[PDB]
């Protein structure tokens, strides 16, 4: 309805025949900056763009906090762990994991808990940020945009968009951040500059401040106003939204084992030429990594400035009028942003790129997961299985967790109070922390066994779906309508319980570690962290860098490091 | 009262602080 | 409710001069003030909002400043024609407060 014009059906049609003939023509290499793109490219989706929009409509810029920690364990991977996976000689975590305690069955979990991921934070929030930018564009309801995706995915990957992706992947992404860069200029605009923002973001309410519902009726100030800290980094540590220890602490657990752990993540990293290309690749991917509070996150303050009504809606049947959920509507901040202050020719072409992105990224999971489905659980169950049962196996898998998906999106629509980030954030504060003790403890501490390790996951699962499970079961809730969860279980902080969690398995690794057989020397040289420099050869790739390069790309860590740590305390 | 850039600025001098003291331990004890 | 109060009740100028007529909220209203003009047979009409904002065909004559609690809208080059009531009001909370309104007259 909104895009139903000329200019904007011709640049979309233009820009979907043009992924489709690139498509169709498809039918330890890379350098630093090459590197650094493509870690900020993987790393950066349009679900950032929804969620960090959104947050900082809801909340203001803290969020920011949440992709300017991540400059810091770009760092981590860059001087820590992708040593330790060059040295190891593996490519993946799970590798990494199978070599320093065997088994088999630590790598299956890995594989069934990497499943789970892309259900939850992968693909049912691409799908759900897909159909709220759908939504935005055309008002269309969320599950026939769902549908619409869905089917010019299936459109992109017959097309060949997989093979295309290996070239324009990374393009893609910078083409969408070029877009985001002109359509930050056009909020600030729309503001008065960067200083109306600031002006204007606390008086920025909903009018519509009371519900027809009994129950409800007037809707307190502290639920539609914006948060008195709003423009503040560093919140209260018990009473903030986003408690600043939490950000600082257990944010890095679930950073951590994001950016040390992903598989594309790593393969990213691990294609540099060399470990100091893969530095100053990080280096670069951190540098990237502090735009998103000047593309995202303020131009989400901008539009609930310029759409409070909508964006910032109080009113439970209001907020279902809005976007389709009553728990609030900040999902739709950077969508309607795109909808309305582009003009007639970049609104086309932003929105036709971000689902393009949307499309490459869902038909990658899709794979991704079909084949992790395949091989590491299918192939156990049914140990020998011929091509055509492996593809058939794929494809079902593929329509299952679409359906899945599919069935998960009310969830992700409502969870965290209708903040799509917060959910992403969740779910990975209840699932990464015990694959985050596990790996440290496997890294530095060689005492740590296999034994250790599979019941420090396996503890670190049920600790955290002891959460997670009430967490959803309880509902969404939203400081209009609280839900029922008895606030020992989700009064604490998501980002709390990351550490708690981390703790807690990281102790059971430990303890079952110490009453259970230890791993001789011989099968941990260049495995653990005390015998990374080991040149003995072990039971069960190049680390050299140049000193005249190492120093350089040293102090440039220094200074990415010095420049993220003013911004942390100018916005703090 | 601290402006903006002014906390920026201490940020950074404790940052460098912490460094210096995270070189001078490996200057004088691995 | 937000009380928004407007201390001078009639402001005199002369044909050229430059006005200023102020407001001052009840407390701090984040620029969230708007200022509408009423001539004497008609309707208020919309001037500024956030105060600064000028509503779309507003002269550039027109300009509103602010912050915290005190607010001004500024006429620069008085015309004839500006004679009027020119009210404040705050779109803070609701609900919408409007200043008493200030009479320039010429
Ligand atoms: O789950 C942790 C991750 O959360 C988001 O994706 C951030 O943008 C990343 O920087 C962070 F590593």
């Amino acid at each position: 309805a909104l895009i139903d014009n000329p200019a904007d059906i011709l640049v979309i049609a233009a820009y979907f025949l043009l992924v489709i003939g690139v498509g169709l023509w498809s039918m330890r290499s890379m350098v630093w900056w090459p590197v650094g793109a493509s870690l900020f490219a993987s790393n950066i989706g349009s679900g950032h763009f929804v969620g960090l929009a959104g947050t900082g409509a809801a909340s203001g810029l803290a969020v920011a906090g949440f992709e300017w920690n991540a400059l810091f364990v770009v760092l981590l991977l860059g001087w820590l762990f992708a040593p330790v996976y060059l040295t190891a000689g593996v490519i993946t975590m799970p590798q990494y994991l199978r070599k320093r305690f065997g088994g088999r069955r630590i790598r299956l979990y890995l594989s069934v808990l990497s499943l789970f991921l892309y259900i939850f934070t992968k693909i049912s929030v691409d799908m759900f940020s897909g159909a709220v930018f759908i939504q935005q564009a055309l008002g269309w309801n969320i599950y026939a945009s769902v549908i619409a995706l869905l089917g010019i995915t299936m459109i992109y990957t017959v097309t060949g968009g997989l093979a295309a992706l290996m070239y324009t992947d990374t393009v893609q992404t910078f083409v969408i951040l070029g877009g985001a860069c002109i359509l930050m200029g056009y909020a600030f605009h729309e503001v008065g500059g960067y200083s109306g923002l600031f002006d204007k973001y606390l008086g920025a309410a909903t009018s519509l401040t009371v519900s027809e519902d009994p129950a409800v009726g007037n809707i307190s100030s502290f639920c539609y106003r914006p948060r008195p800290d709003s423009y503040h980094l560093l919140r209260h540590p018990v009473t903030g939204d986003l408690p600043w220890p939490a950000l600082l602490l257990g944010l890095t657990i679930v950073s951590g084992w994001y950016w040390c752990s992903d598989q594309v993540i790593v393969q990213r990293c691990l294609a540099g030429k060399s470990l100091t290309h893969i530095k100053a690749g990080c280096i670069l991917c951190g540098y990237l990594k502090l735009t998103p509070m000047f593309l995202m996150v303020m131009p989400g303050m901008i539009s609930r400035i310029l759409y409070p009504d909508e964006v910032a809606c109080v009113v439970p049947e209001v907020c279902r009028r809005v976007c389709g959920t009553e728990v609030g509507c900040s999902n739709i901040a950077y969508p309607r942003l795109v909808v309305k202050l582009m003009p007639n020719g970049l609104r086309g072409l932003m929105l036709a790129v971000m689902l393009a992105a949307l499309m490459s990224s869902l038909a990658s999971i899709f794979n991704s997961s079909s084949t992790l489905f395949t091989m590491d659980i299918y192939t156990r169950l049914r140990p020998r299985a011929g091509d055509r049962e492996l593809l058939l196996v794929g494809r079902l898998w593929v329509v299952f967790i679409v359906v899945v998906s599919v069935a998960w999106l009310p969830v992700v629509q409502a969870a965290q109070g209708g903040q799509l980030f917060d959910y992403i954030q969740a779910v990975s504060s209840y699932l990464a922390p015990p694959v985050s003790a596990v790996f440290v403890l496997a890294l530095f501490v060689p005492r740590v066994n296999e034994q250790g390790a599979f019941w420090g996951l396996i503890g670190g699962l049920l600790m955290g779906l002891a959460r997670l499970i009430p967490e959803f079961s309880f509902g969404s809730g939203s400081c209009v309508q609280p839900s029922a969860c008895p606030a020992f279980l989700c009064g604490v902080h998501y980002l709390y319980f990351a550490i708690v969690l981390f703790f807690c398995s990281g102790l059971l690794t430990l303890t079952v570690s110490l009453c259970t057989a230890p791993i001789p020397r011989k099968h941990l040289h260049r495995l653990v962290f005390s015998l990374r420099h080991s040149k003995e050869e072990r039971e069960d790739e190049d680390i050299s860098e140049d000193p005249s390069w190492a120093r350089v790309v040293n102090l440039n860590a220094l200074l990415m490091m010095a420049v993220a740590v003013f911004l942390w305390g100018f916005y703090a | 009262n601290l402006q903006p850039w002014m906390q920026g600025l201490i940020a950074v001098a404790v940052f460098l602080v912490l460094v210096a003291i995270a070189f001078a331990v490996n200057h004088f004890w691995c | 409710x937000x009380x928004x109060x407007x201390x001078x009740x009639x402001x005199x100028x002369x044909x050229x001069x430059x006005x200023x007529x102020x407001x001052x909220x009840x407390x701090x209203x984040x620029x969230x003030x708007x200022x509408x003009x009423x001539x004497x047979x008609x309707x208020x009409x919309x001037x500024x909002x956030x105060x600064x904002x000028x509503x779309x065909x507003x002269x550039x004559x027109x300009x509103x400043x602010x912050x915290x609690x005190x607010x001004x809208x500024x006429x620069x080059x008085x015309x004839x024609x500006x004679x009027x009531x020119x009210x404040x009001x705050x779109x803070x909370x609701x609900p919408x407060x409007x200043x008493x309104x200030x009479x320039x007259x010429x």
